[PDB]
């Protein structure tokens, strides 16, 4: 969103429903604010007891938006779906500790919403090959982090140019 | 769901769905290629879905 | 083969006012099938004699001087013909001197000045249609039937007729023209992809000028057909039918100059739709023949995308590289592997601080050889979720028909550059996940070699102590 690509297919398509005499067209712009990606890598890396040596595991070529800027270590804990009947089912206490949990059945905003109440602080999410049948292992992808909708930055009000932010 | 729910406009979806969901959804390997390996024949079940809205 | 057009004269034009359509088939207007079918009702009422005197005088005037003024506006054919014909060619606008764009503007002011010919030399006969037409109500007027009038004539004019009409076929000009403008329109749509890729720029005009003239006569025949099928409805749908035993004088001459009108319109179509058809199948075997000079420079335009797009002689370098690297490590402690079994059986009754040195640097080796390892294992595995995605190239390219006619192979060898196409952003991230394990193998390979020199220092200090 935003992209010059976009912009470039928002002209043909408002060239087409001239050309197929609808009885009017019209264009409708708004300023918003989204998250994308540094300049500088996002990597996920595992990290010795001692200390001193360091092996990573992936620089993901997708992201997550509306996520925070951070950095931290900790305990790793599977996690089913994230759904709530999981968390409160598992063995493990979950605090403090970073968790990894499965794409599907539920939103991505919702799983993190789960994790964030039951006080951890790391979610990693992936694909498994059962639910998600496909051969390339090294494949990206993405997810929005906001629970609920719409410009997150102007709730409730419009994101056009009156409101001045 | 924001006009169902917030504006209160009745909303309406549907899809031809497999019974497990589609792979490569939010993915880059999102494709025309790929997508035509898995539907064989896109033209007549593109015909049947904007059939359906025109009705 | 067959590379030029003979004929040409499926050129026409209307007048301002749209009322009248000139063509070049003979008789060159649609009024003279209505002549003759006036001939036909005028047998059939003793009243009008001096039409069969009048109209034989009208209409060979009408006959010669009409094929008289096309003998006039035939020089302007005949430069039209040498226009197109040297403006289609690769060979013919190659032993031309002049550029592409200078040479079809005057095709469109010699184009428009043929048409502007002949309308301009019939002007004057559409005002004599105007009079003989008036003849012709003037004639009507002398019927001695005022108020009661048959209407037996009529009914069976529309069976004869529709004898005329059943004659004609109709569903395969229709089907026809759905299919060649699918073609069309295929064509058209498949140009516009293909002129980006590959360099030549005189063929691609030849096919973007002939498939112009495709669809002006694309545009005639939709025509013609349309008022042909217009005809028939309207006759069949007065042939359910309206049944009165006497009409009006006026009625009746409005019922026989109207459908006889509706005959001039049929047998003016069906000439016309026969040349059109020979028009349309001829320019689509030219298409064809073109395009047969353009696939053997886009095969190597498939060959040279696969090698380079693919990014394989680069990756392959990367993985030589890390494979040199693992070995010049397992080669090092293949060389000490003795050395740290030496280095462990003295110290263990002692100062210990040293352990913590030693035993500490022993377990960076090992898990920096290991993470070496793990190192190659997930660059080979990229790669092979690479040279799968260009083997399946290689298999889409290697099936092909044979067995191809016409065109779609070349619509075949556009689609595996498409394939290639889709295909980018996952073979990018992929190679720059190439790019990363390669960078920290050389962290790594710095490291180990520090480790080792700590190692010496740990052996010459033991032999101190
Ligand atoms: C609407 O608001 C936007 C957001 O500030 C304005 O766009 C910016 O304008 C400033 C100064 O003209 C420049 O930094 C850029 O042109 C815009 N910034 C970005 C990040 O896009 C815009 O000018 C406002 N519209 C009006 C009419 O004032
Ligand atoms: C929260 O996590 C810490 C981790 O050190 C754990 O010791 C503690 O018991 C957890 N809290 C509860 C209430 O269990
Ligand atoms: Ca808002």
């Amino acid at each position: 969103a935003g992209s010059q690509k976009d912009e470039n297919l928002a002209l043909y398509v408002e060239n087409q429903f001239r050309e197929f005499k609808l009885s009017k067209v019209w264009r409708d712009q708004h300023f918003v604010k989204i998250q994308v990606k540094d300049s500088a890598q996002n990597s996920v890396i595992i990290v010795d007891k001692n200390g001193r040596l360091v092996y990573l595991v992936e620089n993901p070529g997708g992201y997550v938006a509306y996520s925070k800027a951070a950095t931290v270590t900790g305990k790793l804990v599977h996690a089913n779906f994230g759904t709530k009947k999981d968390f409160e089912d598992l063995y493990t206490p979950v605090n403090g500790s970073i968790v990894i949990v499965r794409a599907g059945k539920i939103t991505f905003a919702e799983k993190v919403a789960n994790a964030e109440s039951l006080n951890a602080i790391g979610v990693l999410i992936y694909m498994d090959q059962t639910k998600f049948p496909i051969v390339n292992a090294e494949l990206s992808f993405f997810g929005h982090a906001h629970l609920g909708t719409g410009d997150p930055y102007t709730p409730g009000f419009p994101s056009f140019n009156h409101t001045q932010f | 769901f924001p006009f169902l729910a917030y504006s209160g406009i009745p909303a309406v979806s549907f899809c031809f769905c497999e019974d497990t969901d589609y792979p490569y959804l939010g993915t880059t390997m999102d494709t025309y290629k790929e997508l035509i390996e898995r539907i064989p024949e896109l033209n007549k079940v593109a015909r049947a879905a904007a059939e359906v809205a025109g009705q | 083969s067959t590379n030029t057009t003979d004929n040409i004269d499926y050129f026409d034009i209307s007048d301002e006012s749209n009322y009248y359509l000139i063509s070049q088939l003979r008789p060159h207007f649609s009024n003279i099938y209505f002549f003759d079918e006036f001939k036909r009702y005028a047998s059939y009422h003793t009243e009008i004699k001096r039409y069969e005197d009048i109209h034989k005088t009208k209409v060979n005037s009408l006959l010669n001087e009409a094929s008289r003024a096309i003998g006039i506006c035939n020089r302007a054919k005949n430069t039209v013909k040498g226009l197109i014909n040297i403006l289609e060619n690769p060979q013919k606008f190659k032993t031309q001197r002049e550029s592409y764009d200078v040479k079809l503007r005057q095709y469109e002011e010699k184009k428009e000045a043929f048409r502007g010919c002949l309308l301009n030399k019939n002007r004057k006969n559409l005002d004599q249609i105007k009079k003989i037409n008036n003849e012709i109500r003037d004639l009507l007027e002398k019927l001695k039937c005022s108020q009661d009038c048959q209407t037996n004539v009529y009914f069976d004019m529309i069976k004869i007729y529709l004898v005329d009409f059943k004659k004609m076929p109709y569903e395969n000009y229709d089907t026809f023209i759905k299919q060649y403008k699918n073609s069309y329109l295929s064509g058209v749509d498949m140009i516009r992809k293909i002129e980006k890729q590959i360099d030549n720029p005189v063929t691609i005009n030849a096919i973007k000028f002939t498939q112009k003239e495709m669809g002006y006569i694309i545009d005639r025949f939709e025509y013609h057909l349309q008022k042909v099928k217009h005809s028939i409805d309207q006759v069949t749908a007065l042939s359910d039918g309206v049944k009165p035993k006497q009409v009006t004088k006026n009625r009746l001459k409005e019922y026989y100059f109207n459908i006889g009108n509706y005959y001039s319109i049929f047998k003016f179509g069906k000439d016309s739709l026969n040349m059109l058809n020979k028009a349309l199948i001829h320019k689509e075997k030219i298409v064809h023949n073109l395009l047969g000079e353009l696939f053997g420079h886009l095969e190597e335009r498939i060959s040279k995308l696969i090698d380079s797009e693919y990014f394989i002689t680069e990756s392959n370098n990367i993985i030589s590289q890390s494979e040199e690297t693992l070995k010049l490590a397992e080669d090092v402690y293949d060389k000490n592997t003795k050395l740290i079994e030496d280095l462990t059986l003295y110290p263990h009754l002692e100062i210990n601080e040293f352990k913590k040195d030693y035993d500490n640097n022993v377990e960076d080796l090992r898990e920096s050889i290991i993470y070496i390892q793990s190192y190659v294992s997930s660059i080979k595995s990229a790669y092979r979720y690479n040279v799968l995605e260009k083997d399946s190239v290689e298999s889409k390219q290697k099936n092909i028909p044979a067995n191809s006619n016409a065109q779609k192979k070349v619509d075949e060898l556009l689609s595996i550059i498409d394939s290639i196409s889709y295909s980018n952003f996952s073979v990018a991230e992929n190679f720059q996940k190439m790019k990363d394990y390669y960078k920290e193998i050389e962290k790594l390979k710095i490291k180990i070699l520090q480790l080792i020199e700590a190692i010496k220092k740990y052996q010459q200090h033991v032999e101190e102590l």
